Parts: C-alpha cells; sequence; structure tokens
C-alpha cells in the first residue's frame, strides 16, 4: 500500500533518531554508506597478514645455528652433497664465466 | 520501598591470586619450585643446586644476548594489550647532533665515556648547558666512578 | 608440613568503596570443548564453586554442533576418491542469577583462571538498574 | 591403498609408540590430540595463526633438542600462556637441560609475546607400545 | 665420567594423609613422579594391559584437574567469601526486579586463548525496557511503537534496542540509553502534522 | 635491665611534631635514588615458590592478561564518546549547504557514524579528504551550477 | 626466503593494497552513486584506473601458506588439501578428526 503523510513523516522522524538514511536514497548510491561503514578488504588482518614472514623465520634459524642453538638436519644434509658435488667436479661455476661466454 | 544496593568492593588485579596463595602450603616432598620436578633434574647435591640455577640464568642471558643482537626479528608485536618487557632492548643512543637534548640522552642510558665526549664538544663549541643537567652527567659519573657500567657480553 | 606451619599468612587487602555495586540478575557461561568430559569436570568444579560462594546455579546442555567437509584425497586426480574430515563443538551452559557485580568478578576470576585449555567461555551478564533520571519525569 | 600416517607392517623388529601405532581413523576414539587450543571450536577466530605457531613450535624443539625427543610434543594454550610437555630421553646432562629450558622459554617469549613455559618428563629410553 | 642416575620417584615418600593441594597448587601437566597413583591409559594389546603412567604421552595429552580437587574448592571459596558481595535480600523475585529496575542491560565477556585478548563481539550493547515500566500517555506509547518499528514487541510489551556501531562497549552502552531517552522524549512531543493521521 | 627503649636517649634530635615536610620526589629521581630502589627489591628477592607467586609476577608485569577478561582491556579509543562518533555533521559546515554536494555528503557521514573500525580522527580524515578534492575540482563544478565554497 | 617467486608476488600485491585502500575507498566512492554529476564522476574513474596496478585487491590470490599452492586452499586455515591433511592425520589440528557417519 502506499505511505499517507503520516507514515512518511514518522519513517523521516525515527531515522533521524537512529541515524539512518533519512533521505530517497537509490540503491545505487546506498553503496556510499556501505563503503564507509565497512572495513574494507584490504585492511581487514587476514588479508594483509595472510603470510607469516618467512624472511624472519628462515633468517632467524640460519642465525640460531651458526651459533651452535639450533640444528638443522635438512641443512646439514644439503651441506654435505654440495661438499661431495664439489669434489666430482659439478660444482656452481662463478658468475660472467659460465659455460656460454 | 526503595531497594538499598550494597557498597562495591575493590581489590588489586593480583589480589584473587594472592587469596588462593594464601591456602595451599609449602610441599615437603618437593624441591624448590626453581628446580624442574623430574627425577633426573632434581639438584642432588648443593652444588648442582647452584650450577643447575647457573645453567638456566646462563640460557636466559643467551636468549636476551640474541634478542638484542638480531632485534628486527623479535619486533612482530601479537599481543593485545601489548607487552613492553617483551620487546628488543636498546641501550646505544640513537640522537645524533650534538645538543645538550642529545647529552640528556647519553645519561639517560646511562653512558658514561660518550657524555663525557659529547659534554666536551658542547663546552668547545660552548653552547649553553642547564644546570639540571650538568648535575645528571655528575650523578651518572659520580655514582659510577668514571667507569663505564658492568655489563657482560661476547 | 608436619610441624612447620605458617604462622598468619597476609591476606589480600578487600576495601568497601562507597559507589554502588552493579547488579546482575542474570549471568549466562557458555562453555565450548571439543571434549565432553572436560566440560563434565568443569561442570562439577563451577558448580561446586558457586555453591561454597552462595550463587544459585543451573546447567543444560546445548545441542552440540558438528561441522563437516570434504577434502581430496589424492594429490593428484583420482576425483572420485575423497576424505572427509569434522569438528565437533559441545556446550554446557552455567546460568547464574542473582548476583552483585562484586561476587561476579571473583567468580568469573577464579573460574576463567582455571578454564581447561581447549575450552572456550562466552559470558553474558544481564545487569538490572533503574530509569535514567531524564527519562523518569517527561519534560518538553 | 591408504599411505596417510600409517607406520606399515616390516618383520616383527620394528619399535613403534602408541602415537605411531594408531592410524588417523583412531584420533578421538583412541589416541587424542596433540594440541589443544580453543581456535577450531565453533564460531572462534585465529585457526591459522594457531596452527602455523604450532608448526613452528614442533620444529623449534626438534633442532634445540636434537636426538633427546622420546615423542612427539604436547601444546596446550590456556589464556595467553603456552605450556610445551616433551617427553624427553636421558642422554644429555641435566644441567645442559637447565640451560635449554632456560634459553628456549625466554626466546620464544620474546618470539610471540606471550608466557611461554616448558615441561620435560625425561624417560630412561623410548616407550615401545608394540612390535610390528 | 658415568651417566647420570635418576632418583626415585617422591610419590614414595609421600603420606597417604598428605596435603594434596599442595602437591597440585596450580594447573600443572601430570608428572608421573608426583601424582601417588597406578594410574593407566591406552588401549591395551591383545594379552597386553594398559600402558603405565611412566612414559604415558595420553595421560600428558589430558587436562588433568588435579589440581582442582574437592578440597582444594572448598579451601580456595572460603578464602574468595570476602570479595563477595550480598545480594539485596528485597529482590526475591524476577518480578520484583521489574518493579525497581526495570532496565535490562547485555553485555557478553568472550575467553579464548591466544596471545590477543580481541574479540569484535564484545562491544555489542542491549538494552530491553517495559513500555509498561515507562510512564507514556495513550498518545505517547503509539508514538513511541511506531517510530521503534520491529523493536517493539507486542506479546512481550518489550523494547530492545541494540547498538554496536560504536568501537567501545562504554560508547555502545552510552548510545543505547541515549536513544531510548530520545525516542522517550520525541514520543510525548506532539507534531502539528500528527493531527492528519 | 636491658630495657631496649626504657632509658637515656642521644637526644640531639627532637620530637617530631612536623613530619617529612618535603614531599619525598623533591627533584626527579636520580641515578642515586633510582639505583638504591633496586637493591631494596633485590634484598627480599626470593624465586617464584609456586604457580600462583610466578603467576602474581607476571600479572604485575602485564606478561599474563588480567581476570576476569576483559576484552577491552587498554583498548581506549582517545578517550572518545559515543556523540563524537555518531553526530558529524559539524565538519560539513565548510561543504555547500544545500545541492548534490550535500546530498553525497550527507550519506559519506552517515557511514562513518556507523564505522566501529576507525576513530574520530580517521573519520575526520575521511571527511578532509573530500573537502580538498572539490575544492580542486571547482571549474567542473561551477559547469555544473554547482558552487563549491 | 619465501616458498616461490608467486608467493612473493602475492605478498608484495598485498602490501600495496593496504597502502591504497583509503585513496581506492574515496575515489570509488565519488562513482558509486546517483547524487554527482557525471563530469566529476568519469573523472573519478580515472583517477582510480591511474593508480597502479597491484594496488587493485582483487589481484590477491589465496595461496597455501607453507607451500604457496593457488588453489585447494581452505580459508579458516590457510593451507592446501595436501598440506591440511598431513598436520590433521598426525593429530596436531586441535579438535579435526575424521568425518565417521
Ligand atoms: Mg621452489
Ligand atoms: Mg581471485
Amino acid at each position: 500500500s502506499p505511505l499517507s503523510e503520516y507514515a512518511l513523516r514518522m519513517s523521516r522522524l525515527s531515522a533521524r533518531i537512529f541515524g539512518e538514511v533519512a533521505r530517497s536514497t537509490d540503491s545505487k548510491s546506498m553503496k556510499v554508506v556501505s563503503l564507509f561503514s565497512e572495513q574494507p578488504l584490504a585492511k581487514k588482518k587476514e588479508t594483509y597478514d595472510w603470510y607469516p614472514n618467512h624472511n624472519t623465520y628462515f633468517a632467524l634459524m640460519g642465525n640460531l645455528r651458526f651459533l651452535g642453538l639450533y640444528r638443522d638436519e635438512h641443512q646439514d644434509f644439503k651441506d654435505e652433497q654440495r661438499r661431495l658435488k664439489k669434489l666430482r667436479g659439478k660444482g656452481k661455476p662463478r658468475k660472467g664465466e659460465g659455460k656460454r661466454a | 520501598e526503595e531497594i538499598v544496593i550494597p557498597k562495591k568492593k575493590t581489590w588489586d588485579k593480583v589480589a584473587v591470586l594472592q587469596a588462593l596463595a594464601s591456602t595451599v602450603n609449602r610441599d615437603p616432598t618437593a624441591a624448590p619450585y626453581v628446580f624442574h620436578d623430574d627425577p633426573y633434574l632434581i639438584p642432588t647435591s648443593a652444588l648442582e643446586s647452584r650450577s643447575f640455577l647457573l645453567a638456566k640464568k646462563s640460557g636466559e642471558t643467551a636468549a636476551k644476548f640474541i634478542i638484542n643482537s638480531y632485534p628486527k626479528y623479535f619486533q612482530k608485536d601479537i599481543a593485545e594489550p601489548h607487552i613492553p618487557c617483551l620487546m628488543p632492548e636498546y641501550f646505544e643512543p640513537q640522537i645524533e647532533d650534538v645538543s645538550e637534548a642529545a647529552l640528556e640522552e647519553r645519561i639517560r642510558l646511562r653512558k658514561v665515556r660518550a657524555s663525557v665526549d659529547m659534554f666536551d664538544q658542547l663546552l668547545q663549541a660552548g653552547t649553553t648547558v642547564s644546570l639540571e643537567t650538568t648535575n645528571s652527567l655528575l650523578d651518572l659519573l659520580c655514582y659510577y666512578g668514571d667507569q663505564e657500567p658492568p655489563a657482560d657480553y661476547p | 608440613l608436619h610441624v612447620d606451619v605458617p604462622k598468619d599468612v597476609t591476606r589480600p587487602t578487600i576495601t568497601t568503596s562507597d559507589e554502588p555495586d552493579t547488579l546482575y540478575k542474570r549471568l549466562s557461561i557458555l562453555v565450548k570443548a571439543h571434549d565432553r568430559a572436560v566440560l563434565d569436570s568443569y561442570e562439577y568444579f563451577a558448580v561446586l564453586a558457586a555453591k561454597e560462594l552462595g550463587i544459585s546455579i543451573k546447567v543444560h546442555e546445548p545441542p552440540r554442533k558438528i561441522e563437516r567437509f570434504t577434502l581430496l584425497k589424492s594429490v593428484h586426480i583420482f576425483k572420485k576418491h575423497r576424505v572427509q574430515y569434522e569438528m565437533r563443538t559441545l556446550y554446557r551452559c552455567l546460568e547464574l542469577k542473582h548476583l552483585t557485580g562484586s561476587t561476579a568478578s571473583v567468580y568469573l576470576e577464579y573460574i576463567q583462571r582455571n578454564l581447561p585449555e581447549g575450552v572456550a567461555m562466552e559470558v553474558t551478564k544481564t545487569q538490572i538498574q533503574q530509569l535514567p533520571e531524564h527519562i523518569k519525569e517527561p519534560m518538553w | 591403498k591408504n599411505r596417510a600416517a600409517r607406520v606399515r607392517v616390516a618383520k616383527g623388529n620394528k619399535p613403534v609408540s602408541y602415537e605411531e601405532a594408531h592410524a588417523p581413523h583412531y584420533i578421538a576414539h583412541r589416541k587424542g590430540w596433540l594440541s589443544l587450543h580453543t581456535g577450531n571450536l565453533d564460531g572462534e577466530d585465529h585457526a591459522a595463526e594457531r596452527t602455523l605457531e604450532d608448526v613452528f613450535l614442533r620444529k623449534f624443539m626438534m633442532g634445540t633438542f636434537p636426538g633427546c625427543l622420546a615423542d612427539q610434543i604436547v601444546l596446550k594454550r590456556r589464556a595467553n600462556q603456552v605450556d610445551i610437555c616433551a617427553l624427553v630421553l636421558r642422554q644429555l646432562p641435566a644441567h645442559k637441560f637447565y640451560f635449554l629450558v632456560g634459553y628456549s622459554e625466554t626466546l620464544l617469549s620474546h618470539f610471540y609475546k606471550c608466557p611461554v613455559r616448558l615441561h620435560l618428563q625425561t624417560v630412561p629410553s623410548k616407550v615401545v607400545y608394540k612390535y610390528i | 665420567p658415568m651417566r647420570r642416575k635418576a632418583l626415585p620417584p617422591r610419590t614414595e615418600k609421600m603420606d597417604t594423609d598428605q596435603d594434596w593441594p599442595s602437591v597440585y597448587p596450580t594447573a600443572a601437566p601430570f608428572k608421573p613422579s608426583a601424582v601417588p597413583l597406578p594410574v593407566r591409559m591406552g588401549y591395551p594389546v591383545k594379552k597386553g594391559v594398559p600402558m603405565a603412567k611412566e612414559g604415558n604421552l595420553e595421560l600428558l595429552k589430558i587436562p588433568n584437574f588435579l589440581h582442582l580437587t574437592p578440597v582444594a574448592i572448598k579451601r580456595h571459596c572460603a578464602a574468595l567469601k570476602d570479595f563477595c558481595t550480598e545480594w539485596p535480600a528485597a529482590l526475591d523475585s524476577d518480578e520484583k526486579c521489574e518493579e525497581h529496575f526495570p532496565v535490562e542491560i547485555d553485555t557478553a565477556d568472550y575467553v579464548s586463548s591466544g596471545p590477543s585478548i580481541r574479540n569484535p563481539k564484545a562491544r555489542a550493547v542491549t538494552l530491553r525496557v517495559k513500555l509498561s515500566s515507562l510512564n507514556l500517555d495513550n498518545h505517547a506509547k503509539k508514538k513511541l511503537i511506531k517510530l521503534v518499528g520491529e523493536r517493539y514487541c507486542k506479546a512481550t510489551d518489550v523494547l530492545t534496542i541494540t547498538t554496536d556501531r560504536c568501537p567501545l562497549k562504554r560508547q555502545n552502552y552510552d548510545y543505547a540509553v541515549y536513544l531510548l531517552t530520545v525516542l522517550y522524549h520525541e514520543s510525548w512531543k506532539t507534531e502539528d502534522w500528527e493531527n492528519s493521521k | 635491665r636491658k630495657y631496649l627503649f626504657k632509658g637515656k636517649r642521644l637526644s640531639i634530635f627532637a620530637d617530631k611534631a612536623f613530619a617529612d615536610e618535603p614531599p619525598e620526589p623533591e627533584a626527579s629521581p636520580s641515578l642515586w635514588e633510582i639505583e638504591f630502589a633496586k637493591q631494596l627489591a633485590s634484598v627480599a628477592d626470593q624465586p617464584f615458590e609456586n604457580g600462583f607467586e610466578e603467576m602474581i609476577q607476571w600479572t604485575k608485569e602485564g606478561k599474563l592478561w588480567e581476570f576476569p577478561v576483559n576484552n577491552e582491556a587498554g583498548l581506549d579509543d582517545d578517550g572518545s564518546e559515543f556523540h563524537e562518533h555518531i553526530f558529524l555533521d559539524k565538519y560539513l559546515e565548510d561543504f555547500p549547504k544545500q545541492g548534490p554536494i550535500r546530498l553525497f555528503m550527507e550519506l559519506v557521514t552517515c557511514g562513518l557514524s556507523k564505522n566501529p573500525y576507525l576513530s574520530v580522527k580517521q573519520k575526520v580524515e575521511h571527511i578532509e579528504w573530500f573537502r580538498n578534492y572539490f575544492n580542486e575540482k571547482r571549474d567542473i563544478l561551477k559547469e555544473n551550477n554547482i558552487a563549491f565554497t | 626466503y619465501y616458498v616461490d617467486w608467486r608467493m612473493l608476488r602475492d605478498l608484495k600485491r598485498r602490501k600495496m593494497a593496504y597502502e591504497y585502500a583509503d585513496e581506492r575507498l574515496r575515489i570509488n566512492s565519488l562513482r558509486k552513486n546517483t547524487i554527482l554529476p557525471k563530469d566529476l564522476q568519469e573523472m573519478a574513474g580515472d583517477e582510480i584506473a591511474a593508480l597502479p596496478r597491484d594496488s587493485c585487491p582483487v589481484r590477491i590470490r589465496n595461496r597455501c601458506v607453507m607451500t604457496s599452492r593457488p588453489r585447494g586452499v581452505k580459508r579458516r586455515w590457510r593451507l592446501s588439501r595436501i598440506v591440511f591433511r598431513h598436520l590433521a592425520d598426525h593429530g596436531l589440528l586441535s579438535g579435526v578428526q575424521r568425518a565417521i557417519w
């Protein structure tokens, strides 16, 4: 049914009290209220802190391994494969001195 | 007719823990709480008791050294409310300009030799130094007797 | 201790203020856990603690929730073969009544400090207060 | 055939602990959970952050106590407190354990900004549930 | 340099009339060397018994209540009695409370495990008052009910104002009290356009 | 005989009718006073005796949460009030009092009032940004018959 | 070191979206309405376009934090199905069990 003057003027009196939009606003223009009432996706802690600081973990554990307070079985395994590979003559070439000139 | 509302009691944040602590007594069959509660790790003799604690204090100092020497890895703060005592410490002055304020920082950090150098440099330029600030320098020098504060490091 | 006992144990200082105390008509404590047995033990500890402090308590078990999701079992292809996982949530509601604000703080601290690992609490305090003095009398 | 977390049969000479013996479908039936936090309960947040901390805390303890761990560690979170309960072999001298406890506690309390405590129960040797 | 030998468990020295609360003052993990009980846990193997306490990971995985025993809880609550305050005797019924304290303010706290104590749901506040308790003229009550819309429930005659827009709980709480005051005063005010209903 | 508090005294000093006349912090704590206080604490410094004493120390240092849990402990938004967050039309005075810009800014300030994730300072910054934006676009607005500032 | 160069590009996209969140909010609000002149809206359509492409929050992809897998991830744990199953099948996830019913 239609909204009579009493109904419409009461609705505006209510919106004025509850801090709602008081005017007649299109559905398109109600997005401005949504944009400024909701935290944006890029500002949510889930988004910007999605990853752990992989650099802190890799660096910190490497520093601890060199201080003797942490043991990396994986790295010790790789360190011996490089040592053996260098003896076999398959080691990494120096930069700028690769097979192709 | 009017109801009488009781007057609210108030207490410190540690009051409840203190009340619960009062109930319990020392366990006669257990080692001091500092020592680990394992038969293999219980101090048999008085020499081990002190050695075991010094090893604990030594391990605490090894962690604090790493935290204070690689602070960039211990800077992300995920604790709400914020815990100040679990953040890396910085003791070296970060004010580079040679001003009475920079001298005040060194005095606050308690560096004795660096503060003397910047005080003399301030005198060399002749810039004004407050008597209260000049007294803060003497306090540090007089109390430590011209010697850098004792500390342990590599 | 057989012979060596504390003489005058120190007790915390509790000072009565002049501010009026809050009046909680109800105080609902919804604990959640994956384990039913832990809730049973916590229910016994919490109901015993309330009865010892004079608080009125009732307990019921809200219906449990089971959340299930499906995943792909293989690392590559073999779509039709799946593995399913579930998480079970169990509830115990401790509904307290007619508590002053001092009684609700000491009780909640005591039971929250003793909350087992894996248990989540959701206190829902319901305070009762008079009407605003302006509202009491209509003013034009 | 299912290969997930199943210590397969040999010729009766492979010692396995209680944790290893039971396959995934016995979780919540015969064996419990190694980590206990509130982050996977319904209507609770920060499951991802609790899970990442667990992965690291397990890799840290393996390296910090190399060859001294009798079984997987048990992680218990209460409020902001973290509690690590580890079965450790009696290989190292006693004083060395006091050093590693002080070090590992202080380091992990300044890394996650929470009070972290280490609880060590020492076993003479690994406990064998059955030989498979 | 022989290997170190572990001492015998201290349970051996524990009397059967000891003060157990002192043994486990606070929440701790299960310590087979401190708990003087022959407890066993584990699905037993065929022709086998459940595993023993020493080196038992399953007992360690349990959140035990050894620190919370019936003797401890009673000794604890005895100390905690000085903190409590007495509820006013006159308010012996819920109807009596509605008479003198018609406004109900709902606030929720949440306890979880983690480094952060922050929960988004803790800001919300809910005010519930009955219109019968409010002094409203026949005109006022009709105006109050039209403005509030679905917040008013005819069956229960309760107005529910839920405010979560403000960041903090003290702000949301003060806002709900404000919303009631404006609705009450506006309801009594009569506007000329109201004569056209 | 050897009564501890019965007998002659030095009498160099007199009864303190006036007591503690100068304030304890006559000056900001000096290194001498700051260091002596640290030593007084060490006099009674004994190790933890149980989990309660350990938790008591952690609480005093902020390491352990306070109980009962308050999810907003230490979280005060600049000591603001509800009316500061909700009523934001005071900041729209510089904008045109009527017209399309007013209709738009009404929607903007309505959303900001319903925003619990921003402080008042941040909300004001959003409004200030639009004031400077429309000022820059004065010429395009004038073509459309809208007059700004 | 992060898992791979793809996770590195994603991390930077997440940190540039956080920088440009307010800006892209304020500008985009001027476009999501019917109350402002179309001349202003046509111009705001280009100010938002001129911002760097990595400021756009729809170029973020949720990857397994430990293997950097683009698909198969569960958003509550930020892990791929393969990594999740390894932790779940070992009793290391608190409350996760197999679903039998
Ligand atoms: Mg790679
Ligand atoms: Mg996408």
